[PDB]
């Protein structure tokens, strides 16, 4: 087996978000940082929309990420830290748009090592110097400097190093234009090793230590030290220098403190709490991130806790002594990996989970009543504030994403026949189950039906310079339906097109020109309502036509084309000389003349004997032919567009061709589109030309960022369109389709996928489909949480014990504190408890998004498995098992035992009926339906069970099984089972003697998170690191037998993803495609393993991709292979995401790769495109 | 990488070789089977060379300095071309040996396969049971979502 | 052989040969695939020690690579590679 590698859908979450001036103008962007990937943002602030314009693959994990410049620049620079032994630093370049690698140093080994560099990033506020550090022992500095010509430079590293020390955080002091300092949260491990009383590990401190650079004398100098009070997570920098004190705010649990060396003393305040909180009180509170914002005048800091809630702080000073820590209630959010303020308003945040926002700061300056606290205020006990809806951001943007994604399942369950991706996402109140379709979402603005079958429609404009349309000419076979625009839809008569015959023509010729054409002839009607009626004489029917905005080209029965020309007057010039050909022509069409030069000379005339043909219409070789080329078929239309000019044949099976459009047609991709004939049409996108190719399926041609796409419509059979401007719809598509007229719209342009959300209560583990009904089964389970039953007995005990307070009883807090709830989904849900667990059965339409049914379980009680099937004992009734675990703990790990819930599952798969509780000693983990029976692992063991009267009956068991099950997979009567440490194992259930009989395994260890049967003897597996395995089984292996066993699976393929995969399933994805395995991850990506068709395939890809390592090496310094062989050695499969950066590179580097290939570089993009498009879209 | 096609072929000589009187037989023939296994990594040669790295261990109890040079030599190619995996599982057994002798061997064995590729042992380390005082199983790595 | 390597830190200087050892590995002493550029220490490239031979300590002619074989296992992120000689003295050979 040898595998090819393809990304469909990119990674969505966000681990570090800078904000700077990065293309060097007076605008603001944003570099953020998936996992793998580096991104640039920009948010318009006159729409308040976040549009993406770079993506680049790092082929590495992105550890730490700043921005600084230097005295005197307008540009931001980026260094990253990585998981190379490496230090890089990127510029951006608009002109190009691309990431520019200007430096690179090495200074240790690759992988997330202990105590090589990469994990912490500080950077001195003045763009001096920069310092790298490990989590122990070792940090590096470089000094950054300039030459004439405003180059970058970088220095040698200096070394301070520091032996048995942690690292917590690291950050960068502000002092103006002094020798830079760093400062850093430590703690010495060096005499916990050596106390076996364990009381030298209690009572060790925390230390902030001051790290001063000699900039003149080239040396490190440890400048201050001094233990903490109770130990902190992450330090912020105060701007100093002339814009305030230069010191740092240490967040610790429950305080936050700024400190500074010399005579300033230290000034802690207390982090204030939400008053009547349901939260459990034995935990604290600690500050999850932070931004900085100054202005010319004043700076102030933001910072959110653990549930989401903002405080704006600031310092009171003196001459130089900061005496006071203020804190303020701002607004409260989802929790955020990082948050950026930008000038001009905004706030952008990156939640660290689920889709993204960014805010407008409608309010800074606060005409308020609210309270606020201080450091200065005598306490003897905590501050309270109570939370309360948006009311200084005002939401303008939200960016989706598809982090986590814990299930998902390909299938048809809409009735559609392309297939959807279910996909059951986020994480805790902000869950949601997520349909995903390909294509473009729609927007539909208006929809009106009127008898008759539309066969043709136009949108016609009245002069040139009309920025919305006029008429539209619906006409059917027989009669012609003239109306009008009024946003009132009326239907117009006096607009002189007449049509008491079908209308197969009208378009905008002159200043103010109407033209239309009929079988019959031609009719001009200008301004002036006069008939200039143009006929073909005899009884021979016109065919089709071709017009433009000078030149109205025809073709009769025969192939007599009747060239035309509108003089700069406004009237026709018939030409002296008439063309035929051989046959009759089955399409023809002519391109758009340019505002800039007279008219067009290019022409195109197909054939019914599977040929098209040019003409041109230079006047100097008018009708004179330029270019020849025949097809597998006969066409219908073509489209002679822009957006290096193209042609778009459209044959009339179901395939589309485009070409390169010159005397010389070189180029041709194809992509087949089918079911059904293939009619094009020109529209207007991005105010840019568009084509709308239309079959069985609707799709549509554009360029976006110069790059083409062909993506279908999500969206039913069309039969005709125009371009459409209005008031209504400025960017429209008059669309009719059988026995209606519709006017649709689309505005997204990227979006390979398109999704619908409904949310859900708790994390999702797992659903099942009903067969008959096509409904999901899902089950949700949350730790450290309340049911709502728990929750409403703590609302009532916490209310009755405020009404005791015995103090004027009158005025009372209770009756207000039982009615207003907050919404979990915004304030967050209340976190108390540690064995505490909260689950959920639910069952759920796919179509719409209701709830047919819902089982809520008890408190301690937590559901990981669930099936639908049927007993073999009973009839052909169904039944939903649960397995639920009671009372687990899992650090130290430890259970009180299980249940397995049997329901009944009646009224068409609508209603869940309580059956039995059967307990078991373990958590059930996995539950697989087998042969009339099902099969269920119990912690260890492996069993059998029935169905009884009163509880599950167990039938067989095997009790060999390493370490705990978390998988089942069955067929025929083999068994697939997972491992949590170990690698899946293989067994055997022998009938006529009731055996479970292990009879392979594996030689390697893993970590298996999923696993999807192939074939009868190939299992594929993903790991809970990031790696995807295929095992098979020798040929010689028999079934039939009686470290652990003796026969042993063959791994036949390795390869390190990057992300963590929790789904793998083998299917096909595209109508008239071949079967892909789709995998997804925990980041939101969308990953497919396609094989190979031939030898001479296989060796092309490979070249190209030991081609590419070399010559385009990832970007933040690792090595291609090494980061694929992360784990293991990477074995049978090729890197699509590597062979497509080609697309990306350099002209020179194009040509030389080409070169080093054979071939041409349109040759080598065609090769990607056709792999591509033969499996995924 | 051209010599990908031709390992089988040779490897009953380097058999013979690696079993041998001579010290300078298998010497030159663990300088092969390095260069062998570092000329070809991401290939997929992993059965040929743990059919050889079954031949190379034996010698890793050699007095004669180049030759345990080159056995070692040998292992760090081939623990790049098989997988630090396959390296700790030969590793393992003689840590904690009675001999001290056989505990000087396979720490020096085990250093280098810590030095070279400290982060990829997180997911082959094996599973060590709490005692009575000492906690050391690694849970997290229990979870299950 | 009272012969040793440097291994400090490295930094922006880089390493050169003279014209005896030229096209050599500075770490295994092979001729096949030059792949990786050398870079010194400070201290090693400084005043009378600019430009000299990493291996042996003559005048340079060209720049010192590792070989391929040993930028795969990663003998290039150890530190600097200068030969340094313990039996002897600074202005000594
Ligand atoms: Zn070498
Ligand atoms: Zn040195
Ligand atoms: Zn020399």
């Amino acid at each position: 087996m040898f595998l090819y590698n393809l990304t469909l859908q990119r990674a969505t979450g966000i681990s570090f978000a800078i904000h700077g001036n990065f293309s060097g103008t007076k605008q603001q962007e944003i570099v953020v940082s998936r996992g793998k990937i580096l991104e640039l943002l920009r948010p318009d602030p006159n729409t308040g929309k976040v549009h993406t314009l770079l993506t680049v693959e790092v082929f590495g994990v992105i550890r730490s990420l700043m921005a600084f410049r230097l005295t005197g620049g307008t540009k931001d620079y980026i260094v990253v830290g990585s998981d190379s032994g490496r230090i890089v630093i990127l510029e951006y370049q608009p002109s190009k748009n691309m990431f520019e690698k200007i430096h690179q140093e090495t200074f240790g080994k690759s992988g997330c090592r202990r105590i090589v560099p990469g994990q912490f990033l500080a950077v001195d506020p003045k763009g001096r110097a920069v310092m790298i550090s490990a989590i122990e022992k070792q940090k590096l500095v470089y000094i950054l400097n300039r030459d004439a010509a405003a180059r970058l430079t970088i220095s040698s590293p200096l070394e301070a190093h520091k032996a048995n020390t942690l690292v917590y955080h690291v950050v960068g002091v502000d002092v103006g234009f002094e020798n830079p300092m760093f400062a850093c949260l430590e703690m010495d491990y060096e005499e916990a090793d050596n106390d076996p009383t364990g009381e030298a590990a209690a009572n060790t401190q925390q230390t902030l230590t001051f790290y001063e650079l000699d900039l003149g004398l080239n040396h490190v100098v440890r400048k201050y030290s001094e233990p903490l009070e109770e130990h902190g997570n992450f330090l912020i920098t105060v701007p100093g220098g002339s814009d305030g004190p230069s010191g740092v705010l240490i967040c610790s649990e429950n305080y936050i403190t700024y400190k500074n060396f010399g005579d300033q003393p230290d000034i802690r305040c207390p982090i204030p709490r939400r008053r009547n909180d349901l939260d459990d009180p034995e935990r604290g509170m600690i500050f999850v991130c932070s931004a900085t914002h100054k202005t010319k005048s004043m700076f102030f800091f933001l910072a959110q806790t653990e549930q989401g809630d903002i405080f704006k702080i600031t310092l009171e000073t003196d001459e130089d002594m900061v005496t006071e820590i203020r804190l303020k209630y701002f607004d409260t959010v989802p929790v955020a990996a990082a948050m950026c303020v930008l000038k001009t308003g905004f706030l952008f945040v990156a939640s660290e989970f689920g889709n993204h926002y960014l805010y407008q700061i409608a309010h800074l300056g606060d005409d308020d009543e609210e309270p606020e606290f201080s450091s200065a205020m005598p306490l003897e006990d905590t501050f309270f504030f109570q939370p309360r809806p948006l009311k200084n951001l005002v939401l303008v943007d939200e960016l989706d994403s598809l982090s986590p994604i814990l299930f998902c399942q390909i299938a048809d369950l809409a009735n559609e026949d392309t297939p959807q991706l279910y996909v059951a996402c986020g994480r805790g109140p902000r869950s949601s189950l997520r349909v995903l379709r390909h294509g473009l979402e729609v927007s539909e603005m208006a929809v009106s039906e009127l008898p008759g079958n539309p066969n043709a429609v136009w949108t016609v404009r009245r002069h040139i310079e009309d920025e919305f349309d006029a008429y539209i000419i619906v006409s059917f076979v027989n009669a012609t339906l003239v109306l009008s625009i009024g946003e009132t839809v009326e239907e117009v008569t006096d607009s002189g097109f007449l049509g008491t015959t079908p209308t197969l023509s009208c378009s905008l010729l002159g200043d103010d020109a109407l033209v239309q054409v009929y079988p019959d002839g031609i009719r001009h009607i200008r301004a002036d309502k006069r008939v200039n009626e143009w006929k073909t004489p005899g009884k021979k029917t016109i065919v089709k036509c071709a017009v433009n905005q000078r030149q109205v080209v025809i073709a009769l029965t025969g192939g007599e084309l009747v060239y035309f020309e509108m003089d700069p007057s406004g009237q026709l010039n018939e030409y002296t000389e008439r063309k035929e050909m051989s046959a009759d022509v089955v399409c023809m069409s002519l391109a758009n003349v340019p505002p800039g030069e007279q008219r067009s000379r290019f022409l195109a005339v197909g054939l019914v004997d599977n040929t098209v043909r040019i003409i041109s219409l230079d006047p100097s070789d008018c009708l004179q032919p330029l270019s020849m080329q025949a097809l597998p078929a006969q066409p219908e239309s073509l489209c002679i567009v822009e957006m290096f000019l193209y042609l778009n044949i459209g044959l009339q099976n179901g395939v589309l061709l485009r070409t390169v459009l010159d005397p010389v047609t070189g180029d041709l991709s194809d992509t087949r589109t089918g079911s059904r004939p293939v009619k094009l049409f020109r529209v207007r996108m991005q105010g840019q030309e568009a084509v709308l190719a239309m079959s069985s399926r609707s799709w549509l041609s554009y360029s976006y960022q110069s790059r083409f796409h062909l993506t279908p419509l999500s969206y039913e059979t069309l039969e005709f369109a125009s371009g459409f401007a209005s008031e209504q719809c400025p960017e429209g598509i008059v669309a009719i389709s059988t026995n209606t007229l519709r006017i649709l719209a689309l505005e997204k342009l990227g979006a390979v996928f398109n999704q619908v959300a409904f949310p859900l209560q708790y994390t999702p583990r797992k659903f099942v489909i009903h067969p008959e009904s096509n409904n999901l089964i899902i089950i949700e389970t949350d730790h450290n949480a309340y049911t709502e039953a728990t929750k409403a007995q703590r609302k009532q005990q916490m209310a009755e014990e405020m009404v005791e307070a015995a103090g004027e009883l009158a005025a009372e807090m209770a009756a207000a504190f039982l009615n207003e709830n907050l919404p979990e989904s915004i304030f967050g849900a209340p976190k108390a408890g540690n064995g505490q667990w909260a689950s959920v059965i639910r069952v759920m339409n796919p179509i719409q998004g209701n709830t047919l049914d819902l089982v809520q379980l008890e408190q301690n009680e937590a559901a990981f498995s669930v099936a639908v099937c049927r007993f073999s004992n009973t009839g052909e009734d169904w039944y939903v098992l649960v397995g639920v675990a009671k009372d687990l703990i899992l650090n130290p790990r430890s259970v009180a035992g299980g249940f397995v819930y049997t329901y009944k599952l009646v009224n068409n798969g609508e209603k869940l009926e309580f059956l039995h509780k059967t307990p078991v000693e373990e958590v059930p983990a996995a539950i697989a339906p087998f042969q009339g029976r099902v099969l269920i692992g119990v912690g260890k063991l492996l069993r059998v069970y029935d169905l009884g009267k009163k509880k599950l009956l167990r039938k067989c068991e095997n009790k060999h099984i390493a370490n705990y099950i978390s998988g089942i997979q069955t067929i025929g009567h083999r068994v697939i089972v997972s491992d949590v440490q170990e690698s899946f194992i293989w067994v055997r259930y022998k009938r006529n003697e009731n055996q479970l009989i292990i009879f392979a395994d594996d030689t390697y260890p893993r970590w298996v998170t999923t696993a999807s049967l192939l074939d009868y003897d190939t299992v594929a597996g993903a790991d809970k690191f990031g790696n995807i395995c295929v095992v098979r089984l020798p040929p010689n292996t028999n079934d039939e037998v009686d470290n652990g066993a003796s026969q042993k699976a063959e791994v036949i393929m390795n390869y390190h993803v990057g992300e963590t995969v929790l789904s793998l399933q083998k299917t096909t994805l595209i109508p008239g495609g071949s079967e892909s395995l789709v995998y997804t991850t925990l980041s939101g990506g969308i990953g497919i393993l396609v094989p190979f068709t031939s030898h001479e395939d296989h060796d092309f890809f490979q070249h190209v991709e030991m081609h590419l390592r070399s010559e385009h090496p990832p970007l933040c310094g690792r090595d291609h292979l090494s980061f694929r062989s992360y784990y293991f050695p990477v074995k049978n499969v090729i890197d699509g995401d590597l062979c497509e950066q080609f697309n990306s590179m350099e002209p020179n580097k194009q040509k030389n790769v080409s070169e080093e290939l054979d071939r041409t570089p349109p040759e080598v993009s065609k090769k990607l495109e056709d792999i591509r498009t033969r499996y995924a879209f | 990488e051209m010599g990908k096609d031709y390992i089988y072929a040779v490897t009953p000589l380097l058999e013979d070789a690696l079993m041998d009187r001579d010290l300078v037989h298998r010497q030159t023939a663990s300088a092969v089977v390095q260069h062998m296994s570092l000329g070809v990594y991401g290939f997929g040669c992993e059965d040929s060379l743990n059919h050889l790295l079954n031949y190379v261990w034996p010698n890793v109890f050699e007095t004669s300095p180049h030759v345990i040079q080159a056995v070692m030599g040998a292992l760090e190619g081939l623990r790049v071309a098989i997988g630090p995996c396959r390296m700790l599982q030969y590793c393992l057994q003689g840590l904690f040996h009675p001999a001290r002798k056989v505990r000087d061997v396979y720490w020096k064995i085990y250093n280098s396969i810590y030095i070279g590729s400290q982060d990829a042992l997180i997911a082959h380390y094996p599973r060590i049971y709490n005692d009575d005082k000492n906690t050391y199983i690694r849970y997290e790595l229990d979870y299950i979502l | 052989p009272d012969l040793i390597f440097c291994r400090k830190q490295a930094g922006v200087a880089i390493g050169r040969l003279c014209e005896k050892c030229d096209g050599k590995c500075v770490i295994c002493d092979s001729y096949v695939r030059p792949c990786t550029l050398v870079r010194i220490c400070d201290e090693c490239n400084y005043g009378s020690y600019q430009g000299r031979c990493v291996i042996c300590g003559g005048p340079g002619v060209s720049d010192a690579y590792y070989c391929k074989e040993c930028t795969i296992q990663e003998k290039d992120r150890d530190g600097c590679p200068k030969i340094v000689n313990l039996g002897s003295s600074k202005t000594d050979l």
